[PDB]
């Protein structure tokens, strides 16, 4: 062919010789050179979006860099009896070194022991012998409600004021090698504490929260949770399978884990929560979670990842 | 807990045949969940794998139903059907009473038993009418209780015997292992405790229960009057006291180290299966006395617990406006007998079948389930508490983060410019017909408002000409266009523009940027009216043969891309080839 | 020297020959290779930070892509008389093509004309002859209060509810070629509308807003603004010059530009505002604004730009 | 408006000598602003530039004071000093009245004047006592009024004449240009209108005022009884009626097309300079009649305006709790005479010097200025309306955006790992002394919690080994460490780690990443205890001679950086050189 370069040389621009020579036809059906870019993680993008939503609704972030936790805050402070299937060693990691924690607020621990072993505050308890040596043990936290209990106790000690808090962090559960679930997963939780709070207010709050996620119609089913009463489970219609699918849960904490802290009798604390991997898998169309989390992650999924338009 | 129940048994107990959808809706209303449907033939066929096919059992369907962990009376069809039928207002809630008997059974506890298993309770069921299905249900209930609440038989153990095959006041001893010898269940010859442990060491079902009392110096044992070993809890029962379909009287006993769970388990068992008695819902009591202390107790308890709640608190916690009588009638559907004492105060009586009612909040959840969670009128938060962003700004911010990640630098220019920049330097003589003109400028630079973002980028390149190559600047901002249909005659359009300045400015370099920008917006390169594409075009401001027009979804024109004309380059002072792209981003909103 | 390469070759790693040859000493006083990165603009970073602060305080963003505006909304709707120095043509750009806008809400325009020419709603007016031909003209907006007036009128038409709004966009002023100021600048404004609002509430609101900016102690000075009464100007102590420096302004809109819209007599609308270039110049230490905005921008400033830790 | 006032004149009028700081504080209290201080000698010296030095004027200081645009009585020292002294409660507020006179001046307006300048007002000041300074102030006030409110004399024009040099009822005619001829001010020979326009065409000061009435067929003119041209507004006055220091009576007139601004200007002028009269604060009226209509008016007005406000509205708008009497006394300091009628209702009387009080809100601003804006008790918003982020998360997010911009891909790994990964593969035998051990793992992979982020990145590299090079992964997450001083014995530390995997992994490539990360955190590479640096170190997990320790501000150890040992590479399955860096990011918080 002729001098038909894909571009004009600077000499041609300077001398004005571009009007005497032909140029090569360009194939407009092809694709260009892919730029070398830096990428984020889809789970981190979803976490940032959730944080922005919580900030826009008026929630203050909590400190959740407390993976190792004593059994007192994780179980006993939440009114889970020591001899029930909830506190089983089959699904909870136990720490051997260090094994025990010794320093606790004595008065609060005494009140917790009294409510567990004899009852009170209009309750009946379990009339079993509460043992301190059981609460001494250290475990990896199975849920973020321990941090919420710590924050509520701290708020009650220094005077009460209405509050809205949220947390998004890892939790650990003891599971065998399978594909249904992993040993660690990120849990999103939001807590609202104020006077004369009702279940309808909570319904409206998470209805608004899910409306910002692109979900409009919701249904509710009764369920059971050890530390919340009443409790419910949220379902949304899915057109890909044409059926109702569970999406999250909520509930109001029991008075037996609030009055010993010191909160006023007129204050109701409610909360709701969900996971983080399920919405990400639904949005981005991901089948196997191990392709996204862990050492077996597929980087091609990370590279070709669009922005998080979760409202779409 | 998961309970498998035959479909025909469900039809018999409920009284009507339910389809799958009706039963699923009924489960959704109350809180249960229909896990799976499988015929018992197919259940055996695929229980250990479809290869191990077993069709020797019933071909009738079996439903797997999930039960709440704190509900104990829903572990068998007898309690589940009763609860559901009371919920739908089919039958009246039963009442449990004590049957008068002039001769009560007696258990005498020895002192040494305080070392291993110090607590024991008991009850008697009289005039039973077991059949093929009720016996299997009776065994399954014990299995579930031993697997869930008894904590793998570590805390509580249950034993059942025939009351007629044995006789006399029973004794609970803790003799030495070598002092006990009897014939085990499903065995021919007799064995002692050590022989029994050796025999069951290699077993599978009873292997796990051995270490419970294996290392203790003494073993628990139960004797009748005539020195017959009734059972050796918590390991096995006695063959002489085996219970079969011909039995008419049952003696139930529970040995435990935790006193409360024994009460719960005994009450559950004695209430679930008291209907099969010749006199329905009637049990006789058993007396237990401890020799060490000399105190006497009677069992079972059948505890009806009286609570006092306040209506305003329930309404505030739930978010309703129910009256006293309405709340009482609503609670009457949940097996709870509620009675109004005065205004705002309600007296509730919890039956023995409900051992999960500790606080008033449990009653509140009951009144919320009876009313229905989908009939609550929501109350949204106030508008000035939720902040809503402007959608185009949010999209632009998210896109700009990715543009920075791609390696392009952001710039910023003025909105006002001169006529020569947007008309003559761009080789567009007619461009002035669409721009907005300014009447009173103080300088020969603010004559018109910009219609394209290219001149700003070109001038910024001219200013920073001495920086090392390549220079990759971008800008996404508004441009002003004349539109007659608007209120004021002009409108703002958000556009994204980018340039690539270097000694070589091939079409591919900027085409790749366009492709990446499209990928980040989740639009695939397809020609089927759902994706974007490009096609050849002619435009004065772009070099011939290197200009293309961008068509987005639904055949919508978006912008242009290509190499700039040499005259456009020289009109801004630049001396090196430059590639450019500019397109609208409002259609993607 | 020896085979003292700066790195180990993959052959050396595979064969384990790294323990028989020496390596070259590395100068730890030097610097490494600068990565090729993409950069943002400091003004855009500050704008994003301001947007996040406004979202966290509960403000909803407004639509401000309306550079060209009629003189009715820009001046007449804000109760600025046509024959006063405020509406001078010396500092306002005027549009010649297109020149006029014809479609206005007739009833609202009639009420505005009545209040301008005769007075009412407990006011005295200016008793001058209001001319429609003056309001027909199109100008480039000199402030963002026109968008606020549009939003307030729209809110009043469709029923009132408490609101918090904000806007950050360009405004244009007619200036000669100098160095003190430019013809265009970004203006940050926030508006709060609710019942029985007081000046103390506004003081608290912007006190919190500035506390998130790292400014603690503030002083107030009376000032004059055509469309707000009472009005004030905010000063903060500066240690670099050891003197008090003006930082922003605030005020409550006049009833003469609210009652004709249709707002209830019990609703008070307040607002506050500031610029965007001054905090950026103070934070990043920039002397000449033209090095940051316009076609004369210095790219070395953009390249070596740290993140926006405005709370620091 | 900016007003320049001599310092000695300020001292004379105020009554006491103020220092610069006292005057600046006084300005800050009331709302003014002291722009600049310059002696009139220096003012002339540097007015046109320091090169054009003029020292022929007074060496006394002159203050430049900024005046609010809606305040008209503060345009001269006479009004400014009066307002400030009333504000500080030094003197009583003056009262303006009308002086009785049996012989009033008269102005008769002709019909043709309705074509150009249809409105005229007037007043007379009697028994004036002007001196050197008051005359200059009188001229300066007229200059300011013509420059600001009169809109460059387009709307209103002011003229002053000596009442004794002229006599007779005045007439306001609109004769043809060729019908008027007189001697202009500061001129020798007489001129006609056309000659006057030709003469002033090339002038500078009067050039701009010509096009006001240049094209009209007729020109305005004022005549006395004896056919003497008093003035030809709005161009110039008559030489025969010039006013000098010897004048004892002044006639002030205003010709306008806007009727309200004429009232405002006349009231301002007649109130500011009524103190210099032999009878202070007393003016006599002038009658103006229109021949076309036959109506008669009297001027000036001296309008006292009565308003009725409500105390609760003022308190709600301002945010106070003042009583009625306190608010009245507070308003009395702002030249407003306030009187209480009943409870919650206040009657206010605005004097003619305040022509900026239109609505009650103006009174509210007055009551807020008198009280003081720094004495208001603030009321902060509720805590549950403001959202506060966790600082480390915010810093990490902002830093991660820049890390992505640099070209590094993010990864994610598990928190739990095995002992071999963190102890043996990293060539750290003692590393187990600091880790946290797990008691009951279900697999040989969850023995301990991770103490370093390197194994996760290395395993992720191993999985994706087949992807094209180079691979640049990063991760900033928490690690668990054992600490005895903690509540539970362990703590979480946020760390940032990054790797660079390629056939060549020079120290420079990762050192540049470290330098860029430090730059984005605003920390310079200095050795003066305020910046970061690196120095040689020995560590088993890094290759000898390529390991360094990072020292941050205040000599705080941060982390490590360098090339990994070949054994560490081979222990994870990798086969190519890799560079790594890991450091804490909590000190930078
Ligand atoms: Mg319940
Ligand atoms: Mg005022």
């Amino acid at each position: 062919l002729a001098k038909q370069e894909a571009d004009l040389t600077p000499e041609m621009i300077a001398s004005g010789s571009w009007k005497e020579k032909q140029f090569k036809k360009y194939n407009f059906e092809s694709l260009g050179v892919v730029p070398s870019s830096g990428h984020l993680h889809p789970l981190m993008k979803v976490r940032s979006e959730f944080r922005q939503i919580f900030f826009s609704m008026g929630f203050s972030e909590m400190a959740t860099n407390r993976y190792v936790e004593s059994s007192f805050w994780n179980f006993d402070a939440l009114f889970q009896p020591q001899q029930h299937p909830a506190r089983d060693a089959h699904d909870t990691f136990f720490v051997s070194d260090p094994a025990i924690s010794v320093k606790f607020p004595e008065d609060y621990l005494e009140r917790v022991k009294t409510v567990h072993s004899k009852g009170g505050y209009g309750s009946a308890g379990y009339n079993y012998d509460w043992k301190i040596e059981e609460a001494q043990k250290n475990v990896l936290r199975t849920h973020t409600t321990a941090v919420s209990a710590r924050q509520l106790y701290q708020l009650a000690q220094e005077g009460f004021r209405p509050s809205k808090l949220f947390s998004i962090d890892r939790v650990f559960r003891n599971e065998t090698l399978d594909a249904t679930h992993l040993a660690e997963f990120h849990q999103v939780e939001g807590v609202i504490a104020e006077k004369n709070l009702s279940l309808a207010h909570l319904i409206g709050i998470f209805t608004e929260f899910f409306k910002k996620l692109g979900i409009t119609d919701l249904r509710f089913k009764p369920t059971y949770n050890p530390y919340t009463e009443p409790s419910m489970e949220i379902f949304a219609y899915h057109k890909g399978l044409a059926k109702w699918v569970e999406i999250g849960n909520s509930g109001m904490f029991r008075p037996e884990m609030l009055l010993p802290m010191g909160l006023p009798a007129d204050v109701n604390v409610a909360g709701y929560g969900l996971s983080l991997e399920r919405p990400t898998m639904i949005k981005y169309g991901i089948n196997n979670i191990r392709d996204l989390f862990g050492s077996k992650i597929d980087l091609e999924v990370v590279y070709n990842n669009p922005i998080c338009r979760l409202d779409k | 807990p998961t309970v498998g129940i035959k479909k025909v048994l469900l039809d018999k107990h409920f009284g009507r045949v339910y389809t799958e959808k009706e039963f699923d809706e009924l489960c959704f209303e109350y809180g249960l969940e229909l896990d799976e449907i499988t015929s018992e033939k197919a259940a055996v066929e695929k229980e250990r794998g479809e290869a191990a096919a077993g069709e020797d059992l019933n071909d009738q369907e079996v439903y797997k139903i999930d039960i709440p962990a704190n509900r104990y009376d829903l572990l068998s069809v007898e309690g589940l059907s009763r609860a559901i039928r009371i919920f739908k207002q089919e039958i009246e809630s039963p009442e449990y009473r004590f049957s008068d008997t002039k001769t009560r059974q007696k258990i005498i506890v020895k002192r040494e038993t305080a070392q291993v298993r110090p607590y024991v309770v008991g009850a008697v069921l009289r005039d039973v009418s077991f059949d093929s299905d009720s016996y299997a249900s009776f065994i399954d209930l014990q299995d579930k209780l031993h697997q869930n609440i008894c904590r793998k038989r570590t805390l509580v153990a249950i034993g059942t015997h025939d009351l007629d095959t044995i006789q006399g006041p029973f004794e609970y001893r803790a003799e030495a292992p070598n002092k006990i010898k009897f014939r085990p269940l499903n065995q021919t010859k007799e064995y002692t405790a050590e022989e029994l442990m050796t025999l069951y060491s290699t077993d599978s079902h009873l292997k796990a229960y051995l270490p419970i009392i294996q290392n203790h110096p003494v073993y628990p044992v139960i004797y009748d009057k005539n020195g017959v070993v009734c059972s050796m809890p918590p390991i096995i029962n006695g063959e002489h006291s085996k219970i079969t379909l011909k039995t008419k009287n049952v003696f139930i006993e529970a040995t435990a180290t935790d006193k409360q769970k024994a009460y719960v388990v005994l009450d559950t068992i004695v209430t679930l299966f008291s209907q099969y008695c010749q006199k329905p819902f009637h049990v006789e009591q058993v007396e237990v006395e401890y020799e060490e202390t000399g105190e006497k107790e009677l069992y079972p308890l059948l505890s009806y617990r009286e609570m006092t709640v306040t209506t305003p608190e329930i309404n505030t916690k739930i978010g309703l406006s129910l009256k006293d009588e309405e709340m009482a009638i609503l609670l009457n559907k949940m097996s709870l007998k509620a009675e109004v004492a005065s205004k705002g105060v309600l007296k509730v009586v919890v039956p023995p079948t409900r051992h999960d009612i500790l606080h008033a909040c449990d009653i509140a959840e009951d009144v919320g389930v009876a009313y229905g969670y989908n009939n609550l009128v929501t109350k949204l938060p106030e508008s000035n508490t939720v902040a809503v962003a402007f959608p185009i700004n949010k999209l632009c911010d998210n896109l700009r983060i990715e543009i920075a990640a791609a390696g392009w630098t952001e710039a910023l220019n003025f909105a006002l410019c001169s006529r020569d920049d947007i008309s003559t330097k761009l080789r567009l003589p007619d461009a002035l017909s669409k721009a907005v003109h300014i009447g009173n400028p103080k300088t020969l630079e603010f004559q018109v408002a910009r219609t394209s973002l290219l001149p700003g980028l070109l001038k910024t390149l001219a200013s920073n000409r001495d920086m090392p190559l390549p220079l990759k600047l971008f800008e996404l901002q508004d441009v002003i266009l004349k539109d007659e249909k608007m209120d004021v005659g002009a409108r703002n359009e958000r556009r994204l523009a980018a340039v690539y300045y270097n000694k070589a400015a091939g079409f591919e370099i900027i085409q790749g940027f366009l492709d990446r920008m499209m990928r980040m917006l989740n639009v695939n390169p397809t020609k089927d009216q759902k994706g974007y594409h490009i096609e050849a075009d002619e435009n004065p401001t772009f070099f011939p043969g290197r200009c293309a027009r961008i068509i987005g979804p639904n055949g919508v024109f978006l912008g242009r891309i290509g190499a700039l004309h040499p005259e456009v380059i020289t009109s801004f002072g630049l001396t090196l080839p430059c590639g450019a792209v500019e397109f609208n981003v409002e259609p993607f909103l």
